RNA sequence: AAGCGGAGAGGUA
């Protein structure tokens, strides 16, 4: 698209975004339930391993699992079945 | 009583719409039908 | 963006800080950090740049008079106490900055955080939800900044001279950085017609057909433009591939500029657009020059020839009266009558009497603020004064603001300032449990499904066959047959179809309705639903906030209350200003 | 005027006082 | 009878509840938030919390 | 005294003939002092060379058309007055364009004498189909800004020598942007954003050096009214 | 506040109280203006709240009848020629009569100049009748206004409710420490403050025998002496300063009623509430936009807007059944260092410098099973600071006058100054009103020609549409005051300046002119004096005939291209400061009988979440965060533990429970005989009772109801 | 066509502190954006000398009074806050001012040491009666800009200390005036006359010297590019 | 290891 390198909350852009779901209301479930699965296995990465597994793009110096969750949806690494 | 439900509907709508629009405040139609249906879904039982 | 004091970070981000203290092993449990944190240690406000960086805060004013009274936000840090806020959301919100205050919440949880960042966004939310109207645009100075940059002035410096015999043309540049440069060095103006080579810039319809035809690949294609500088300047900050529109910018140009913007790009595109102009007017607003004095406040030439020829008629209607003709009634109308007369011509006298490039003039004709009546009363004549009860005085006022009222012409003045204060204060309680009413009775209607297989609807005017033989488009249209799918298909003529069932109905469809030569046309209502609970998304439509086919789940019975019941308790706290 | 030490603030008034505050 | 409460007339409604002996599904707006469950509109219908999400097969098996 | 904070400069090559640079953190108040000044420096200090009038056979009393050139005189002047040539001699020199048969007609026949040199041989002039002959002579001078279009002086000695504007500047465009950096806990610190955009003789890095040296000599003549003063030092690189 | 809000607060006129009216089931017929108000009570300044019309102000020379009504003086007409008689006349005789107005044209011997006057008939209708039949005459035009609202200079050039405002205004201006004078303003200032009763007057003649900064003796003229005490720093009832000072010289001679010192906010007295600022007219780079102002420098560096504050804080040493609490050193264990600037026995030490959650006194209470005992000492709250200037103590063992129980009382006082900042408000005495949104550097603001900063920018949009353009022409006038001016009448004098008083044709730099309620300045006059006005130090001419200069632009240096409206204006500081306003919460205490947050600052309190708010959440369709804005973080007990547990901990926050708001309810549906139940799937209605769940406290340190100790 | 002349500096005095320099000739539109840069630099980054605290012998804090002294210690300090001083060494400095009996306590009453000087000589400070008596400690030292008052505990010191504002600049007044010479033939420059006025402590001439000697340091990132 | 309810008055948007 002809538009600038979008900075913080804006990127990536939520057009973009918007067409690997059905609805505006789906995406946050999609974020939210990735975004936990990134962080519990995060924070048993010194204990057992556990099913989950993330990130699959590779993490930026210090990013929250949010970020992480969108930049991977974005790039097509998951899928979902709605409910 | 003596048109019927979409008389009413029509006249309830426009005399609504008259007020706004005297005033210069633009609502489409689609918001005070809403508030209409609801206010027409009952019925009076005569005979039972 | 938004900006947050250091304190008030601090603060609402305890938990987090103590976490990131204790990590990077500034402390040694969680009642070292609790204790570090509390006493504002030198090494709390290291961590607090990193702890808050993409998670976002909720901003709220109230009254929440409909949706967009809530907003989330991104932080950033920034020294002192008061929270800083964006130009363009202040009409959502209907804040300015005499007083104001906000409160701000912070979410914690994942769903929380994707929520706030992905529904309630501000930079998604620029449509009202109640007309689709813009609502983050230029308002006040703004738009005088873009109404003085592209207007043009007859006889201004480096204008284009038409001439032979010695000097070929005179006034046509080679680029815009060329034109650029001349305006540097002082020989040309922003606003003086002159000829261009343009090259990145896209022609209008009619050149872009007659020149290229085919397609005008503006990336390196040239044309010639006739146009000033100042339109140039602006046209370079709409998207790459817009016409260039060559127009001075009173606010309804920009309106209509914005909604094609939104109506035919993505989000991204307007929400970067709208930061540029706002950039550019409040840039040029500075060099407007636009400034009030008292010599800028000019006069009628004859007033007092007017005055003393309706005293006349009003000394004798009152002379008839008093030999007794009349009654109280009929002499009250007639001076009612006469001195309405009088104040309607004594401003048509100022209306003519005013140049044009007056800052007092050129504020309200562009647009930004004000009408002419309160120039008129300002400059010209205040009129008829009302009384307690609600009627008219017979003495007028006769003197403006810039000579100064008298003692009994200001003491007669303030008994209709008064009712306007009081009723302010009286009516907001009727409007509020009007609309508490109407969100109570109407907040179950949800839309549930995608479609009820309905063969019914309500039958819409859509213009008016014209006695002459032409057609008169219905005044009122864009709130009865627009954002509405169909439900029968438009025939014509029984020849053929124009649009077909279940197409929404836009601009074009419309405009290929009124020239196929259809008048009356059938659409699917609410009304008529057929869904058991709730509503479906066919029938109610598209949604007037964001411009697709409405979602399922959405709460469209409350949006509903808060439109209608938005507008009467904001008119019933503007009372003097413009009743309701 | 009417106070013993007060500063000199000439004024515009066209009018005359026939009786004090 | 939580809702028509909580609007008007607690005491009528109370009442006629009582007497009548009514019961409350909890199928509503205003009820859900007296509670303090999710209301049945937008994210929090079945459709959309009932998601399930998992790396495609492709993307896990390279890393 | 010493600043306690070093600034540096970086720099960012959109493209070949188009930069960006960035100078950061200076001291508050600091951003709008060299902005400015870098700029005017930049648009109308550097010196170059550009054509100052031109001659075509033909045309003498009218100046619509030209005969057997599709083009107009208007479109001729415009397409010449975008030529990138650079001379090094100091006076005036008169080139010739000579140019017969149906064809284009391209900056590469310029043939220009010792020195002088164009540096965009492919930049379409004009196009002759109806056998149509070009004869046309070019002023080129030095100098340095946006001088205007001279009246003529000697208008009966030479009546059809018609002045144009000159683009003496190989820099074409500049601008400058000022905002806000933390560096420590101050948080408003300043930070200078330039963007140039030169013309294709000169590069922007070469083009911003120039304008450095310029202005170093101009406060170095208030620098000697006194040579110990106290100032501010930035300190060794 | 400052003596004009204590001299206003009496001369109010009440309709509310016990045997009156009521504020909610008021009217419109009570709360407006009435033709027999004139000169009885001001119609312009009220409240604009829900008190709008039911509170009231005596107008300047009205007063009261033995029977309860209220008159007001006429001048006596005989005959067509205007006496010299004053009568006083309440409303029913006043409909007997008819009366003319303050300003017509007397011709110097008693007789109208033009028969035709308006005049005001019985109804309170208002005739031009010729002047042939009046017999009686106003005593003068300010005669329908009060004391507030006659200290706005052009004031007839204002709409009615701008005019509100600013008298409204005039009473929240905060004292500053220097207090000069208007250099444009009324004659009524200086009355204003010898009858409020902030300063203090010489009771009989004498010659000044010895002053200083702390009292004055006057030696009087037969032999006897009189010494005046001065209040020094002393605390008002809204937190400000009272402060006198001496403004007589060492063998000055006085008279009766003349000024000796000065108050808070006088200025040789005179009222002085504010200061004079050179202001532009016109919009800059957008950071005054929508009523915001912007604001220089130099007003921070040289304390022209700054003020000082004073608190008083509070503690008891009562006794209990336990024992008897007393102030002391020995603190239970708590560092030595914290222990410092208490003195040997208590209360801290006077020029101490305080923080928030410092020790002002050191109080220990047996705790209960010696040696059992708990800290219960007077700390400094939240976001508070300043010196300590003085304690007081009271003890019972002195007999001093205390309650039951209390053997020892200490009260401790703390002073800031305060400098002006983004975020407080100012105003002007014409309505205007803004918040500081920026504060320049000097060197990047537009400067005259002769090299001098402006000092404060207003916006242009705001003036036409409101209606209050006397703040324009006060800013020529102040101009014009500020340089001076000198009318040449070499050959004649100008036609303009006829009516000119002499004495006025002339001024010096920096003079004080005044300009009466409803007969001042016309434009006539003020056009005419902006065209002759002195050059400053060099011939230079800076504002032209029209009030207009040329700037120049701080941070490009380019001139701007027109004209701007430079002058004087006179802007005061009012008490509403950002210090006070701004707060923030993430655990504090808790109610009692449902568990949700507190409210208030006082107390540390959260924000309330409404209807409306939650009709918006609903709108929006955000699920999630109005659960977890209505449960775990208002009113679920068990998940704000574990909530808070998770977050210091870094793992994910949990689902959560039932609130206690909804267990109180159906507590009280039981107890009023309802059988309320909670059903199942298939019946079997819920416990909902708690149950043996897991007790365990983890995190170690307190939510955050009370503080942490070392 | 190239021009050859190149830019002087030119002085012309007025007074002891007021001082006019001429500047031509330079290119056409380069004589504001030169003026601005020369007034931005003079108003901000000049060093002086200032006071930092004060001392009296019976106060402990700035809101009371003395006893004998017409005015308080607020309004002392606020006379004080125009005092015009200058130093040359590096490290704070104390001077003394001791008087008793009547009379009048004016700024020629300070003894300074050896490196510091009172240039304010006649200047009034406060007015003791007959049984008045006042003896403050000033500290001096060296900066630039603008800098407000050090909180007492910050640095421990001691009770009776009460900090004041500082400012440093030495310079009162700058301008500039630019006369063009816009003719024909295209033979354009400027002239700019730049006018400064100082405090008294430092000459016009040195504070442009300093200013100067700052731009030419910091103007010179650009030119290292090469 | 420890407290926080009612009544009235005046203000800000
Ligand atoms: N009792 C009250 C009094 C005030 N308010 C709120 O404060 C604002 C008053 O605006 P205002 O009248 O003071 C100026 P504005 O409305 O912006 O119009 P203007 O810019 O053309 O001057 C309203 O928006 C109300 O939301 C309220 O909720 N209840
Ligand atoms: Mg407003
Ligand atoms: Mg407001
Ligand atoms: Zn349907």
């Amino acid at each position: 698209g002809g538009y600038d390198t979008p900075l913080g909350i804006t990127n990536p852009p939520i057009d973009e975004l918007l067409d690997r779901v059905s609805s505006k209301y789906a995406l946050v479930i999609y974020a939210a339930k990735r975004a936990r699965q990134i962080n519990d296995y995060y924070n048993q990465l010194g204990e057992g391993i556990l099913e989950y597994v993330g990130p699959l793009v590779e993490p930026g110096l210090q990013e929250k699992p949010l970020s992480i969750a969108l930049r991977e949806i974005h790039a097509d690494l998951l899928e979902h079945t709605e409910g | 009583r003596v048109q019927g439900p979409r008389e009413v509907q029509i006249h309830l709508v426009r005399e609504v719409q008259e007020v706004y629009r005297a005033q210069g405040v633009s609502i489409h139609d689609k918001h005070i039908e809403v508030i209409v249906r609801q206010m027409l879904r009952r019925v009076t039982i005569i005979d039972s | 963006q938004c900006g947050l004091p250091k304190l008030m970070a601090l603060e609402l981000f305890k938990p987090f800080v103590m976490k990131r203290l204790v990590d990077l092993n500034h402390a040694q449990n969680i009642k070292s950090a609790k204790r570090m944190v509390e006493r504002q240690r030198p090494q709390v406000w290291d961590v607090l740049e990193e702890v808050i960086a993409e998670h976002p805060v909720l901003l709220n004013r109230a009254p929440t008079l409909h949706r967009l009274g809530i907003q989330a936000f991104e932080p950033m840090l920034v020294e002192g106490k008061a929270i800083q806020l964006h130009p363009l959301v202040c009409e959502a919100f209907n804040a300015d900055f005499d007083g104001d205050q906000m409160a701000v919440h912070l979410p914690l949880s994942a769903e929380a955080q994707a929520e706030a960042r992905i529904l309630m966004l501000s930079s998604n939310n620029i449509l009202s939800p109640a007309s689709g109207r813009p609502l983050a645009m230029p308002r006040l100075d703004m738009v005088t900044g873009l109404y003085y940059l592209t207007t043009e002035v007859p006889g201004d410096t480096g204008e284009y001279q038409p001439a032979s015999g010695d000097h070929p043309e005179t006034g046509v540049y080679s680029s815009p950085a060329e034109a650029i440069m001349a305006a540097d060095r002082g020989v040309l103006s922003v606003r003086a017609k002159i000829k261009v080579r343009l090259t990145q810039l896209r022609p209008p319809v009619e050149i872009e057909a007659e020149l290229f035809g085919h397609s005008g690949w503006q990336p390196g294609d040239a044309w010639m433009a006739e146009t000033t500088l100042g339109r140039v300047m602006f046209n370079e900050l709409l998207p790459l591939g817009y016409p260039f529109v060559n127009k001075q910018m009173h606010k309804k140009v920009q309106a209509a500029i914005i909604n094609d913007l939104a109506e035919r790009y993505p989000m991204i595109v307007v929400a970067q657009t709208v930061d540029k102009l706002k950039d550019a007017g409040f840039y040029w607003a500075t060099r407007s020059g636009v400034t009030v004095s008292m010599a800028d406040v000019l006069v009628p030439p004859r007033k007092k020839e007017i005055l003393d020829h309706y005293e006349e008629r009003a000394d004798k209607v009152e002379k008839q009266f008093q030999r007794g003709a009349l009654n109280h009634d009929e002499r009250n109308e007639a001076l009612v009558e006469i001195w309405k007369e009088a104040t309607d011509e004594v401003g048509q006298a100022l209306r003519e009497h005013y140049p044009d490039d007056n800052p007092i003039i050129t504020i309200v004709d562009s647009g930004a603020t004000g009408n002419f009546t309160q120039t008129r009363t300002l400059a010209g004549m205040k009129g008829l004064v009302t009384n307690p009860k609600g009627e008219f005085i017979p003495r007028p006022v006769k003197s403006s603001f810039r000579e100064g009222l008298t003692v009994l012409e200001y003491f007669i003045n303030t008994h209709g300032a008064r009712k306007g204060l009081a009723d302010t204060a009286l009516r907001t309680a009727d409007s509020g449990y009007l609309t508490r009413r109407l969100v109570d009775v109407s907040q179950d209607v949800i839309v549930r499904e995608h479609d009820c297989q309905t063969e019914r609807g309500i039958v819409v005017e859509l213009a008016e066959r014209a006695p002459d033989g032409t057609l008169i488009r219905d005044p009122y249209i864009e709130t009865s047959a627009y954002a509405r799918t169909l439900g029968t298909d438009a025939v014509d003529e029984a020849g053929n179809v124009i649009v077909e069932r279940g197409q929404d109905l836009g601009d074009p469809e419309i405009d290929a309705l009124l020239a196929a030569g259809i008048t009356q046309v059938k659409v699917r209502s609410v009304l008529t639903c057929a869904t058991s609970t709730g509503v479906c998304a066919t029938c109610y439509g598209r949604s007037m906030a964001t411009g697709k086919l409405v979602d399922i789940g959405e709460a469209v019975g409350i949006v509903a209350a808060q439109s209608i019941g938005e507008p009467g308790t904001q008119l019933t706290m503007r009372t003097f200003h413009q009743d309701i | 005027n009417s106070v013993p030490g007060a500063p000199n603030r000439v004024s515009f008034a066209k009018l005359r006082e026939p009786l004090e505050v | 009878w939580l809702s028509a409460a909580s609007f008007q007339e607690t005491t009528r409604v109370l009442t006629d509840a009582a007497i009548n002996c009514r019961s409350d599904k909890l199928n509503g707006l205003k009820e859900n938030v007296i509670i303090g469950k999710l209301i049945p509109a937008g994210t929090g219908i079945n459709r959309y919390r009932n998601i399930a999400v998992q790396p495609t097969e492709e993307a896990r098996a390279a890393a | 005294m010493l600043i306690s904070q070093r600034p540096t400069l970086s720099e960012d090559v959109l493209t070949d003939n188009r930069s960006q640079f960035v100078i950061e953190p200076l001291e508050p108040g600091f951003g709008y002092t060299l902005g400015n000044s870098l700029r005017r420096t930049l648009l109308s200090s550097i010196p170059g060379a550009a054509v100052t009038s031109i001659r075509i056979d033909g045309v003498l009393h009218e100046f619509t058309t030209v005969p057997g050139v599709k083009e107009d005189v208007t479109e001729i002047i415009l397409n010449l007055k975008s030529l990138v040539v650079s001379s090094e001699e100091d006076e005036p020199v008169t080139m010739y364009l000579r140019k017969q048969g149906p064809g284009e007609v391209t900056a590469g026949d310029i043939v220009p004498p010792a020195g002088v040199t164009v540096h965009n041989p492919g930049m379409h002039i004009a196009t002759l189909n109806d056998k149509g002959k070009l004869e046309v002579e070019l002023v080129v001078e030095r100098g340095r800004g946006y001088v205007p279009a001279v009246q003529n002086r000697a208008s009966g000695a030479e009546i059809g020598r018609i002045p144009v504007d000159s683009i003496y500047s190989p820099v074409l465009k500049v601008t400058y942007k000022v905002d806000a950096t933390r560096v420590e806990q101050r948080t408003d610190f300043d930070k200078l954003i330039l963007d140039v955009e030169t013309k294709n003789s000169i590069s922007p890095r070469d083009a911003l050096a120039s304008a450095g040296k310029t202005l170093v000599e101009l406060f170095g003549l208030a620098r000697e009214l006194n040579v110990e003063a106290e100032g501010i030092e930035i300190g060794p690189s | 506040n400052n003596p004009l809000s204590g001299l206003t607060h009496k001369r109010r006129l009440s309709a509310l109280g016990p045997g009156g009216l009521s504020r909610e089931r008021a009217g419109l017929e009570v709360r407006d203006v009435h033709p027999s108000h004139y000169g009885r009570m001001c119609p312009i300044e009220t409240p604009e709240g829900p008190n709008i019309g039911l509170i009231g102000s005596l107008s300047v020379y009205a007063r009261v009848n033995p029977f309860g009504f209220i008159e007001t003086p006429y001048r006596k007409v005989v005959d067509g020629v205007v006496s010299d008689e004053i009568v006083y006349l309440t409303a029913d005789e006043e409909d007997r009569h008819v009366v003319a107005q303050a300003n017509s044209p007397i011709d110097a011997d008693g007789r109208f100049v033009e028969p035709r006057v308006l005049v005001r008939r019985k109804a309170g209708e208002v005739e031009y009748v010729p002047s042939s039949e009046v017999d009686y005459m106003d005593v003068s035009p300010r005669q329908m206004v009060s004391v507030a609202t006659a200290m706005i200079p052009f004031l007839e050039h204002d709409d009615a409710n701008r005019a509100l405002m600013g008298a409204n205004m005039q009473r929240q201006a905060v004292p500053l420490v220097r207090s000069e004078a208007p250099l444009v303003g009324t004659g009524m200032e200086l009355r204003a403050a010898i009858d409020a009763g902030d300063v203090v007057v010489a009771e009989e003649s004498g010659v000044i025998e010895e002053v200083s900064a702390d009292y004055i003796t006057v030696m009087h003229d037969n032999g006897t002496r009189r010494t005046y005490r001065m209040r020094k720093f002393a605390r008002s009832n809204h937190g400000t300063c009272a402060n006198q000072c001496p403004i007589v010289d060492a063998g000055d001679r006085v008279e009766a009623g003349q000024v000796i010192a000065d108050g808070p906010c006088t200025d040789d007295g005179e009222m002085a509430l504010g200061k004079n600022l050179l202001v532009a007219i016109m919009p800059w780079e957008g950071h005054n936009y929508e009523d915001a102002i912007i604001l220089s420098n130099r007003l921070v560096e040289e304390d022209v807007l700054t003020s000082i504050h004073i608190e008083e804080h509070e503690i008891d040493a009562r006794d209990t059944k336990l024992g008897a609490e007393e102030i002391t050193r020995d603190i239970p264990n708590i560092s030595d260092e914290v222990l410092a600037d208490l003195d040997e026995r208590g209360i801290v030490r006077i020029g101490a410098e305080v923080r928030d959650g410092d020790i002002l006194v050191g109080k220990v209470t047996p705790k209960g099973e010696a040696r059992e005992v708990r800290d219960t000492s007077l700390k400094v709250p939240h976001g508070e600071s300043g010196k300590v200037i003085g304690i007081r103590v009271f003890s019972r063992e002195d007999e001093d006058e205390l309650p039951a129980g209390v053997n020892e009382l200490v009260r401790v006082y703390v002073a800031q100054k305060r400098k002006i900042s983004d975020g407080d408000k100012l105003a002007g005495r014409h309505g205007n009103k803004g918040v500081i949104g920026k504060i320049l550097p000097v060197e990047d603001m537009p400067f005259l020609a002769d090299g001098t900063p402006v000092d404060i920018i207003l916006n242009t949009h705001g003036v036409p549409r409101r209606m209050n353009i006397g703040q324009i022409l006060e800013t020529h006038l102040g101009w014009c005051a500020h340089s001076g001016w000198k009318v040449d009448a070499a050959k004649g004098v100008p036609d303009w300046a006829a009516r000119l008083p002499d004495e006025l044709l002339e001024a010096q730099p920096n003079a004080i002119v005044s300009t009466p309620v409803f007969d001042g300045a016309q434009e006539a006059e003020l056009q005419g004096l902006l065209s002759c006005t002195l050059p400053n130090r060099d011939g230079d001419v800076l504002v032209d005939a029209d009030g207009k200069a040329m700037l120049f632009d701080g941070r490009s240096g380019e001139p701007f291209p027109y004209p701007v409206t430079v002058g004087y204006m006179y802007i005061m500081k009012l008490h509403h400061l950002v210090d006070d306003k701004i707060h923030a919460r993430s655990t504090g205490p808790y109610s009692m009988i449902t568990q949700q947050p507190l409210g208030g600052k006082a107390q540390f309190g959260g924000q309330r979440f409404g209807e409306m708010e939650c009709w918006a959440m609903q709108a929006y369709g955000a699920a999630y965060t109005l659960q977890e804005l209505l449960t775990i973080k208002s009113d679920d007990t068990v998940g704000r533990v574990k909530v808070y547990e998770a977050i210091v901990k870094g793992e994910n926050i949990p689902e959560p429970g039932i609130p206690e708001s909804f267990k109180v309810l159906l507590k009280e549906l039981q107890s009023l005989c309802l059988n309320v139940e909670v059903l199942s799937s298939d019946g079997a209605a819920i416990e909902l009772r708690e149950g043996e769940d897991e007790d365990l406290e983890r995190a170690a340190a307190n939510l955050g109801i009370n503080l942490s100790r070392n």
